[PDB]
């Protein structure tokens, strides 16, 4: 909870260029979470459900996916 | 098993299941007739007969879906017909089924209301 | 470490064909496989260059930035900064030469899209 | 199980740790230490300590080393299926297939599970986009390898597996399409 | 009627 | 002996249930299938055994809640008001009950209130029929449909019923003579043919929430409301347009769900239609629609004609008919493919 | 460890297991009890004669198998727990749910095979209880049962809903309307 | 109840690096406790209960359980 105050340090005079930080740490967050919280036996359930969005977490807005999907084909195989 | 047979989905019920039996596989490594695997695939047969209705119940939701437009679009017009001239009968019995429309229930006009009110509501 | 070089080559002698059902039980583990270490490292890396560098420049290009210049310094700086974080935030490969290759791209397209974007912007 | 980072921190840990903690559990009954009795009691044995720990060490890089392959290519085929149209490109179809194969042979996506899982996930999460006759109607059929045996697509996703999918991708097809008419419309 | 569907056919049974 | 001949019993007895639930007729009374040898006698115990066992069992699978619910209301029907699920989760509907009331007394309300939360997430989904085999307590499903779905808080009721005062058996008499006359001079078409079950429903909200604040509009005020909530009014296709009836929102339920009874209306005015326009004369001013106990009855005011409509077989030919329906919808429907 | 065996040898005192009983099992506080208990008003006569009539027409008017009927045993008792509620928490509706949990808890309604599925009776739990342990209770319900199926089976002149069964101070006797057949059970 | 207090000066910024902190605290208070607050004429009883807990307190929580048990068998005479 100290690193959620921390992040909070950063608007005092009320700033506006900070959607980036929560953005960031929401995204590292689960980036944290997916990553780490969880067991790989192939039985699943609800788990692979908060799962999923930690994949969604990742990746992008879309202004990347765009561009990366134009990408992994000319790398992957095309 | 019951539950990978009681899933909302049956997509997400079949993946889940094949997902057991490859996991099944590592601790019982013989495939044979153990009866654990006996109860497995029933369970496979389960799940598509379940996607058998899915596939149907996904089918008649296409089929409604364009029943649904266009028996609005012709409930719309025969109404803004009402909205600017008179005497337009919009109880119950509309414009009929032109070739491919559909029996006009009851519950367009709840619907047909209920959707133009949101469409009002999201206009510039 | 260096070290493990002794299974690594050994490894390398395994057949591809016959590597994965291995992979699967319990012979060789994920750690040491060479060849899937090499996809891997790279994968992090164009998934890291990708989102950090991306979201963070076409975010800001959208809507707060100036010129040319000035992006550009925001930018490899952001760079950097997210290969060290992310790259703790999976197994600890940097500083090995196959996160390079993964994390720099692909970096032409990467950047023809951003200035690309950012003529959208000032035009 | 969950909080450590490389080998090193392991070993100097349980080397501090326990030779602090030998003293102070021995210090609990009779006080024993420092005599050589002790030693051959505590110190084990310790071939089969080490070699289960180090066991245990190698289960949890390897689950992290998993954890990190499955999230890479899922956001990979994310990226490219989910995106909203990059199947209806003439390039999509082949492009699945191969990517599956080679991550098989690299070999990523591990293991075989892990593949049937990722595979039937995306195909669903495909049949949901407005794109999706396309790429589902292309990738079958393509010849795609398995545990079992090579088989192409239809045949891994049963009659009532692949013509559900068919059609419930052509109903958010016509779903999406009708979308944008009103979108339009609206307009 | 008898064998149809269509609303018509539910009330009538 | 006991846990083998419970197990091999229990399985008998869940799948002759699961026939129940699938199919028809199939008497889950007490006497069951005892011929499997192993199986035995069957006790009464088991079958209350094998509601609780298996309410635990759905509790503990993985679905999400929408699956678990849908599955706990699809049990509760249907066995003949034995009751061994429907004793069950009455248990657990005055265990609600009692917890509500002893918050009542304690002045303010317990934290994480279990019986209530199970309570809450298995009546969200059926509003109409969880009331409905219960008919004692429609006062605590008013009150946590208060606390809720509605933005109240959950301590201004809290006083409200506890500061009442006792209605002594004095202004009371004054009390049934007032639920008489907002009743007969309200003249709102549902409150007036009120229907039946619904109207010994109705008395009891009504009087719940007059001791609340400020009433006597408040309360019929909820009571339409409630009403409002649980039958459709059917109106007539003339002009006026007088409603020929007023028939419950859960016995027009075609199926399980309430998406059903909405489907169902679609069939009750298809009948009615049919009807005045094949005997000419009836006019929509003649015809009334009267439900009973369990039925959906259906006349033109003279007798001679009168078509009863019921659950079993207005639900069992939908069921048939969007069957095949269906099956021409696929059939069409792959044919593109 | 029983509350049934010391409920009944001690019908004077079931003020106090009600107390009790909200307590302990009940989340609520024993401070909320004390002033409501300490608070109360002197019936005075007039009161309490008409809480009296009101509780002698709402328990007949209310139409559930168990408040209807009563045990025979528990009325007394019931009548009890209702005052207390009603001087506690004054709504006489929580009064009532505080004595129906109590009815209930207390007898098993008998049920009838048929669909309706009309009561027979209300036998209360106690005196049908076999051995020691309450779990008799529910073992002597499947003599019972299996006997009520004795009783309709054998020579069922006439049974429909003429057949009644009920207790006595103390005896589950079962008699049809008439003198045909009466069955007694004692514990 | 110094003691505990002592080692509730841990959790300060409301850090997570603790269970292990409870753990051994109990574990180690159950050495304690069952090693000297107890009687052992043969006769014992309740008290034999109490104990019988302090005999798990040790132990393992398995993992060494599991090793344990391979062990004491080749080193007691297998």
């Amino acid at each position: 909870m100290c690193w959620a105050a921390a992040i909070p340090i950063a608007i005092s005079g009320a700033q506006a260029i900070s959607g980036q930080n929560a953005q960031a740490k929401m995204i590292a967050a689960q980036t944290a979470a997916g990553r780490r919280q969880a067991m790989e036996i192939m039985r699943q359930t609800n788990i692979q459900n908060a799962d999923l969005s930690l994949q969604a977490r990742s990746k992008l807005e879309e202004a990347s996916a765009e561009l990366t999907s134009q990408n992994m084909q000319k790398v992957q195989a095309i | 098993i019951n539950s990978a047979l009681n899933q909302e989905d049956p997509r997400t019920a079949w993946e889940m299941l094949q997902g057991i039996k490859a996991e099944l596989d590592k601790v019982q490594p013989d495939e044979q007739m153990t009866p654990q695997r006996e109860w497995l695939i029933s369970a496979q047969e389960q799940v598509q007969n379940q996607m058998n209705a899915w596939t149907k119940a996904q089918a008649k939701a296409l089929d409604d879906s364009m029943k649904s437009m266009n028996k609005l679009d012709v409930i719309d017009k025969q109404f803004q017909k009402r909205i600017n001239g008179e005497w337009v009968s919009t109880d119950f019995k509309d414009m009929p089924v032109n070739e491919n429309t559909g029996e006009f229930k009851h519950s367009d006009m709840v619907n047909y209301a209920n959707k133009k009110l949101a469409e009002i509501d999201s206009m510039d | 470490d260096l070290a493990d070089e002794r299974s690594n080559e050994i490894i390398r002698k395994l057949t591809p064909e016959q590597r994965r059902e291995a992979l699967n039980n319990g012979t060789l583990l994920y750690q040491d496989d060479p060849y899937a270490m090499e996809a891997l490292r790279v994968k992090t890396g164009r998934n890291a260059a990708y989102l950090v560098d991306d979201d963070v420049m076409q975010k800001i290009k959208e809507g707060v930035f100036r010129t040319r210049e000035e992006m550009e310094e925001y930018r490899h700086s952001r760079l950097q900064e997210g290969a060290k974080v992310y790259a703790e935030q999976f197994g600890i490969d940097p500083e090995d030469v196959d996160y390079q290759r993964g994390f720099n791209g692909d970096i032409t397209e990467r950047n023809i899209s951003l200035y690309g974007a950012h003529d959208n912007f000032l035009s | 199980e969950g909080v450590f980072r490389t080998r090193e921190e392991m070993e100097e840990y349980r080397h501090s740790r326990l030779q602090e903690g030998a003293k102070v559990y021995a210090e609990q009954f009779g006080i024993d230490p420092e005599d050589v009795d002790y030693q051959r009691g505590f110190n084990g044995d310790i071939t089969e300590r080490n070699i289960s720990l180090y066991g245990a060490h190698d289960n949890f890089l390897s689950q992290q080393a998993q954890k990190g392959a499955i999230m890479n290519s899922r956001v990979e085929l994310n990226g490219v299926l989910q995106d909203p149209d990059m199947l209806r490109r003439p390039d999509s179809a082949d492009f699945f297939e191969k990517y599956i194969d080679n991550g098989l042979v690299t070999g990523a996506i591990p293991s075989d599970a892990q593949a049937t899982q990722l595979i039937s996930q995306a195909f669903s999460d495909a049949s949901s986009r407005a794109g999706g006759a396309d790429f589902l109607m292309r990738v079958g059929d393509k010849k795609v390898t398995l545990n079992g045996a090579t088989t192409t697509y239809r045949e891994l996703i049963g009659e009532e597996q692949w013509n559900a999918l068919m059609v419930t991708a052509q109903r958010s097809q016509f779903e999406t399409d009708a979308k944008l008419n009103e979108q339009y419309r609206l307009k | 009627a008898e064998l149809s569907n269509s609303v018509a056919g539910m009330a009538f049974r | 002996d006991d846990s083998m001949k419970s197990m091999n019993k229990l399985d008998v007895i869940d799948k002759q249930f699961q026939k129940r639930i699938n199919g028809e007729w199939v008497s889950t009374d007490f006497k069951d299938m005892p011929v499997n040898e192993n199986t035995g006698e069957f006790k009464h115990s088991d079958m209350v055994n094998y509601a609780n066992k298996k309410l635990a069992e759905i509790d503990s699978m993985d679905i999400p809640d929408g699956a678990k619910d849908a599955m706990k209301l699809k049990y509760l029907q249907a066995d003949s008001k034995d009751g061994a699920f429907r004793t069950a989760i009455g248990t657990m509907v005055t265990d609600a009950g009692q917890e509500w009331s002893a918050a009542v007394i304690n002045g303010k309300l317990p934290e994480r209130t279990p019986a209530m939360d199970a309570l809450r997430r298995i009546r969200n989904a059926d509003p109409q029929l969880i009331a409905a085999l219960y008919p004692d307590q429609a006062e605590l499903f008013l009150t946590m449909d208060m606390m809720d779905k509605q933005g109240i808080d959950p301590q201004v009721i809290l006083d409200a019923d506890r500061l009442t005062v006792k209605r002594s058996k004095e202004q009371r008499f004054e009390d049934d003579k007032a639920f008489e006359s907002a009743l007969n001079a309200s003249k709102a078409p549902e409150i007036a043919r009120m229907p039946a079950s619904l109207r010994e429903s109705a008395r009891k909200i009504y009087d719940s929430v007059k001791y609340r604040s400020g009433n006597e509009s408040m309360a019929m005020e909820q009571m339409t409301k409630f009403l409002k909530e649980s039958t459709y009014t059917f109106t007539g296709d003339d002009v006026d347009g007088d409603t020929v009836g007023v028939i419950p929102k859960n016995m027009m339920q075609v199926n399980s769900d309430p998406k059903s009874w909405e489907q169902g209306r679609d069939i009750l005015e298809e009948a009615r239609k049919g009807i005045i326009a094949s005997n000419p004369w009836i006019t929509n001013k003649q015809l009334t629609m009267y439900s009973q106990g369990d039925s959906i009855y259906l006349m033109d005011t003279t007798g001679q004609v009168r078509v009863r409509y019921d659950k079993e077989l207005l639900s069992k030919v939908w069921s048939e008919n969007q069957k095949k329906l269906e099956e021409k919808a696929r059939e069409k429907a792959l044919a593109d493919v």
